[PDB]
């Protein structure tokens, strides 16, 4: 699309979140 | 030439800045007044005029904002 | 005949900036001044009778916008 | 003789602007000061004396706006 | 007697525009200064001065519109 | 030759400061005159050319914030 | 050489305060004027000059509240 | 040394005050002038370093309320 | 020794009062100048200091208002 | 001796206003100048130590209000 790549005049291009399964976004500091 | 006087004006500025900026000399009846400019509109006079001449880069189009 | 013009006004806006625009002479007994004239219409001056001339272009025309 | 005083006020005004108009000259035990205007009078007055000149066109009516 | 009147107001007011009107005059030991008027107050007087003279007219009334 | 440049403005801000900056001598028929700079514009003019040279950090960005 | 200066400073600071800061010294023929400066920056100059100096505590970090 | 700058400062300020404080002296071939600080600068620096030195209480804490 | 010195000052502003406080002095070659103070600054000088001193009170703590 | 102070004060006050309060006096070579206090504080004073002393009232207290 146009909004996934990189967002308006660079905008967002920093920010790419590491898709990873939930266990991978939980488990590390889970407590 | 315009260096020259860039050299020139930025020694001006020097020189007004510490002491040496002479107003008036005189001796024994032959006296001579220079007129003296404020230090701001020299400062001014080096920018645009380095600006002009093909000295470097010293300003940069406004700057962007990202997250 | 507005060249030499400039040239002369460019000039005296130099000597005004750096040091050497004379105030008064004196000679004992034989002494002259001259009115001082601000930097700020010696610029003006110097711009409008710089456009004025034939000289190329120095300032263009407005600012677009565009997506 | 309107052309006679409109070059004479020109070169005046020039004469002012660089550095060489004279405020008080003095020969030992003749002295003189002239009164000084500014440069924004001087101004006003070439440009009315000017176009009440009938020299060329300066000033034009306003200006149109047309999508 | 006014014309006259109009002639040398409009003569001091050129005087005193380029260079040509004395504040003071001294001769060794004989000295004399003038008050010095302003240049504003003197274009009012040219003006009320030659209004209320017999020559041409150089104001008009105010102006209407139509479309 | 920006370092002795700073010495030198550092020093003449300290004979400035305490007592030791000369306004005008003269001895008994020969003198000058100094233009006398402000304080404000010498310390901006230090600040400048301080951080324009190699001299090390002075001056850090914002301040952060947390909780 | 921060102890130095310092310490001038601060007895300029006093001479200046009660009575002793030199304006204009003239021996008959010879004659100098020191260019003279405000108390206030003085006063600040004396401050930032001993707090970049390794001198003891003067300052606290801001005032904490607590009931 | 600060008690006796204390006590310089007290005497300055009452010659001051009264009669007692040069500006100048003259003595027809060698004369000096001091630059005068206002009263108001003199006050503050006396209060500042009396409550700086060992010397007792003069101003307390805020001032409580009760009903 | 703050009674005398009172006294003293009260007399010094008297004294500028009517006529007496002297500025400068001169005699063949030999002149000095004192410098001076406003009346407010002595006034009110002469106030808290009195006030300090144990001599009977001016002063009473703010006002009542009853029915 | 505060009678004969109100009745100095007021004598100075009289020849201030009318023609009599000397600000310099000069013979050749002997020169002295006194401060000249302005006359409204001139007059505060006259207020101030005339309600201060024994002599009689003056002025009276507020001003009531009936139907």
């Amino acid at each position: 699309y146009h909004g996934g790549g990189s967002g308006f005049g660079g905008q967002l291009r920093s920010w790419n979140p590491p898709s990873e399964s939930v266990d991978a976004a939980l488990l590390p500091n889970f407590t | 030439t315009r260096q020259e006087e860039l050299a020139a004006a930025r020694a001006a500025l020097h020189d007004l800045m510490t002491g040496k900026r002479v107003a008036t000399v005189q001796k024994d009846g032959r006296r001579v007044e220079f007129t003296a400019t404020s230090v701001s509109d020299l400062k001014k006079y080096i920018a645009e005029l380095e600006v002009q001449t093909g000295m470097t880069q010293r300003r940069r189009g406004p700057a962007g904002f990202y997250v």
